[PDB]
């Protein structure tokens, strides 16, 4: 009881119901239920993470309507790689194609190969035929 | 230990150096007083001998 | 204030009228009334909502319809079927409430399994919102 | 030799009784009856203890 | 099971290690009553949240 | 767009479990009776 | 386990990130970020509460677009 | 311009202002990307302190 | 007593009211060991042997 | 104690942890010599016995 009493609230402005997982944000003296962590940070102005609070405490504080940006990102973890790599890929069916976007270093193992030297490929677009080589069409 | 912990949770943190000497010396006193009661004699009839 | 009162199983509720200097809530609780946004400017929606002691969350109205009321003051319709009940919980029997009052709370979409089964890349934006003042 | 030989047909007969593809439920009663049969033959015959 | 135990126990021999074991069951049963009764009364939760 | 749920798995057959559970019940009760009566 | 709590994946289908609080729902072998608890229960069919799972574990499984009823 | 790409594939824009950068925790140096590749991901709403200070009764579903 | 005085001069006031039960029970517990306890080598007689 | 206190008034505050281990352990050595000083026993004369 002396090491952690019941009255210690308001330790941080972003709190989450320890039981229900719900997210709330504090403004003035009220608690507003927030749509997601991204909008909770922007409303408060602090780059924190939710603090778990016992559900019996949050029932004693006045409510408010919903707040934030709907559908915004729910988690942040900035990353910085040594080099930036992006690829746009095309795969044809056997009269039908699908487009894939790759972010990161590609996997060149197997029969995959760079189209260097005299290698080439031919494709159709807008009726015309285009020859791909030296990295140009 | 509980009495000491309870003071830190209040933030007084009066312990360390000057303060810690009290509980440090006081801790030795209890061990002597209980050791003194057990050291009443020396003889054995243990299972290995029986 | 108009007042509606009922005990479970009674054939009829008691209707009464109260008046006074202030809304019937103790001065110690006066500070936790919720203030709605009220996007509907017509006289068909309330301005404030208060949840006193021994309130009811799960409610049924006069063929009957089931509704779930949130602490934020919004109401959502719940399907009568075994699937919808069993998935949310709500197996206990609901309390009764009068439609002339319950209709004053803002309405959200109904919680039906058949429409929860959807995917989105991005969601639509909400027109006519209200300011959050610090 | 004759008594000992009779336990195998009785055992597989019980193990095969449950319907459907063979698996876990067959083993439960299969080894069960084998356990009881051997323990029972031992007490009343009093021979071939090993 | 009680009648079974009552009928067979008076005419069998038990080694000291087992007779000493049933004695200790009584003490193991008495010890948890007070720690459990206070839990059923919710006292520990009442005190931890003063 | 609509969500593609996987097809639900079929529930396991209860008949093989009930006869198997009944098998031990029968075998142990039968074996115990010949052991117990011989004590008399 | 008491000094620095964490968690691990189990049979339960509703899970949440131990340090970010995000809600996810499993469908087959794939995790879908869900907009709220109501739609997560409704989708899965189990009346239950989210299970806290180690954030380094959730990153290994495949994902999908957002799912549910907005504002529930 | 600065953008954030989520694990689910959507991209969201970030207003390049000291208050927006620090509130989200993006005081860091961003990695480069070409427009031809990035334009293929779906675009979500913009992240800015002014856009989030709003209240809603209930959300719509077009 | 010095520890309690040192904390009270420091101003923590944590030991006020019911909080005082910790110093109180310790002081009593020390008292039992020093005044009663058990006899020494020259006092071999005791309740279990008498 | 005087030797220790005079250093704190100068503000060097070199004690605590690494430093405090010298005066802490040194204090035990003095008590250990007085104990050998009161050495012996078992004479057992006292006002209450006479």
């Amino acid at each position: 009881s002396f090491i952690s009493p019941s009255g210690q609230l308001n330790e941080s402005p972003i709190i989450a119901d320890r039981d229900s997982g719900a997210l709330y944000v504090r403004v003035g003296d009220r608690l507003y239920p927030a749509l997601n962590l991204a909008s909770a940070r922007l409303i408060t102005g602090r780059p924190d993470n939710p603090h778990l609070v016992r559900s019996s405490q949050i029932a004693t504080m006045p409510r408010g309507p919903l707040v934030g940006i709907p559908g915004a990102p729910s988690s942040f973890s900035p990353k910085s790689p040594p080099a930036s790599s992006w690829l746009v890929c095309d795969t044809v069916a056997t009269q039908g194609v699908t487009v894939t976007v790759i972010d990161g270093t590609p996997d060149l193992t197997g029969h995959r190969q760079i189209l260097s030297g005299s290698d080439a490929v031919v494709l159709r677009y807008g009726g015309d035929a285009w020859v791909i080589r030296e990295g140009r069409r | 230990g509980g009495m000491v912990a309870m003071v830190f949770a209040s933030g007084s943190h009066v312990f360390g150096g000057i303060g810690s000497i009290f509980p440090l010396f006081m801790m030795v006193g209890i061990m002597m007083m209980m050791f003194r009661g057990m050291g009443g004699g020396q003889q054995q009839m243990s299972r290995p001998k029986l | 204030c108009w007042w509606w009162e009922r005990t479970a199983g009674e054939n009829r509720a008691r209707v009464r009228v109260v008046s006074g200097p202030t809304i019937p809530v103790a001065a110690t609780e006066m500070n936790k009334v919720v203030s709605l946004v009220k996007a509907d400017t017509s006289g068909r929606q309330a301005d404030q909502v208060y949840f006193g002691p021994d309130h009811a969350n799960f409610v049924a109205v006069t063929s009957e319809s089931l509704w779930w009321v949130t602490d934020a003051g919004a109401r959502f319709g719940v399907e009568d079927s075994k699937e919808a009940r069993d998935a949310l919980g709500l197996t206990l029997t609901p309390s009764l409430a009068p439609w002339v009052a319950l209709r004053l709370l803002p309405q959200g979409p109904t919680l039906s399994r058949a429409d929860a089964l959807v995917e989105h890349d991005t969601l639509p934006m909400d027109m006519t919102p209200a300011e959050l003042v610090v | 030799i004759m008594l000992m030989s009779a336990i195998m047909p009785v055992t597989v007969a019980a193990a095969a009784a449950p319907p459907g593809p063979v698996g876990s439920p067959q083993a439960v009663l299969g080894f069960g009856v084998l356990t009881v049969a051997a323990a029972l033959a031992l007490r009343f015959t009093g021979r071939r203890l090993g | 099971a009680g009648m079974a135990a009552a009928a067979h126990v008076p005419h069998t021999i038990y080694s000291p290690l087992f007779r000493k074991f049933v004695e200790w069951i009584e003490y193991l049963c008495l010890m948890p009553i007070f720690p459990l009764a206070l839990w059923l009364m919710n006292v520990y939760a009442a005190i931890r949240y003063r | 767009a609509p969500l593609v749920v996987p097809q639900p798995p079929a529930p396991r057959d209860m008949v093989p479990i009930w006869v198997a559970a009944g098998g031990l019940a029968g075998a142990l009760l039968i074996g115990g009776a010949v052991f117990g009566t011989a004590t008399l």
